[PDB]
């Protein structure tokens, strides 16, 4: 995250770090205590898919605290229709090992009905984007979790108001054009979270774009609302040998 | 009320029914109020709440 500011402990209580054999890899989003929402991508060069872990309850990643809970990823879910190394439907589903315990620390995002989230959520302007990212482009990562407010743009004005991959109804973009503020590499797969009426739900997924916090640009994120019957269908659904699952999108 | 419209009023989740009809629902660790439109949590961790924030302003 650039140009944002450190999440106080506790207030980003549904943020994931993923980690690949002790490596930081990619955010996440805690939907149920056992469901996490990230992004395919972050998947694509994954060798040994046993060596994936879940921490939630995270903070400070200099130290250990007590608060953290960490769970192996039994299945990643992605859909169909995400190819490797782009940009569109990027979003994948992970099914946690063993269910994380609900804490003050750890509490899920409301993952939202896909009526409320486009008749409602997408028309409230700001929401919060967090991540262990990069503080800048070509910078160092955070040690603490980073927040950062940011505006939802209608496509049509995003693309108007930006100056190659197309912007799908797959996506949304959010954020500032100016190059002070953003989201950035290692933010991939966290949360986008939209407040309404006192709660806090699941709109975006930190996907990737231009550089990170490019002039002219805006960041990228994956449009959760056309993923929701997807979403509900795979959580009802009985786990399959193998971690990684492509599952029929629609 | 239409659920297209400042979200028939409701806190959280609206459906639309047959007439000039409404229903207003609440996620899971949630019941509805009698006011047909609140939804208030019965769980200790609901979705989308910030306990140290919750307990801030308790
Ligand atoms: O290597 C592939 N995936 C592995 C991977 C894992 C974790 C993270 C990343 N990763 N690299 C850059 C960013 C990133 C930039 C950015 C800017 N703004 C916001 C958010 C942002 N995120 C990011 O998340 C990549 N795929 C692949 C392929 F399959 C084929 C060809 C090229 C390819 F890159
Ligand atoms: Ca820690
Ligand atoms: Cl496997």
């Amino acid at each position: 995250i650039v140009g944002g500011k450190v999440c106080p402990k506790g207030e980003c209580p549904w943020q994931v770090l993923l980690l690949v054999n002790g490596a930081q890899l990619c955010g996440g989003t805690l939907i149920n205590t056992i469901w996490v929402v990230s992004a395919a991508h972050c998947f694509d060069k994954i060798k040994n898919w046993r060596n994936l872990i879940a921490v939630l309850g995270e903070h400070d990643l200099s130290e250990h605290d007590g608060d953290e809970q960490s769970r192996r990823v039994a299945q990643v879910i992605i859909p169909s229709t995400y190819v490797p190394g782009t940009t569109n439907h990027d979003i994948a589903l992970l099914r946690l090992h063993q269910p994380v315990v609900l804490t003050d620390h750890v509490v899920p995002l409301c993952l939202p009905e896909r009526t409320f989230s486009e008749r409602t959520l997408a028309f409230v302007r700001f929401s919060l984007v967090s991540g262990w990212g990069q503080l800048l482009d070509r910078g160092a990562t955070a040690l603490e979790l980073m927040v950062l407010n940011v505006p939802r743009l209608m496509t049509q004005d995003c693309l108007q108001q930006s100056r190659s991959p197309n912007i799908t109804e797959y996506m949304f973009c959010a954020g500032y054009s100016d190059g002070s503020k953003d989201s950035c590499k290692g933010d991939s797969g966290g949360p986008h979270a939209t407040h309404y009426r006192g709660t806090w739900y699941l709109t975006g997924i930190v996907s990737w774009g231009q550089g990170c916090a490019t002039v002219g640009h805006f960041g990228v994120y994956t449009r959760v609302s056309q993923y929701i019957e997807w979403l509900q269908k795979l959580m009802r659904s009985e786990p399959r040998p193998g971690v990684l699952l492509r599952a029929p999108f629609p | 009320l239409i659920c297209v419209n400042e979200n028939g009023g409701c806190e959280q989740y609206c459906s639309d029914h047959t007439g000039t009809k409404r229903s207003c629902r609440c996620h899971e660790g949630y019941s509805l109020l009698a006011d047909g439109v609140s939804c208030t949590p019965t769980v200790e961790y609901p979705c989308g709440k910030i306990p140290i924030l919750e307990k801030r302003n308790a």
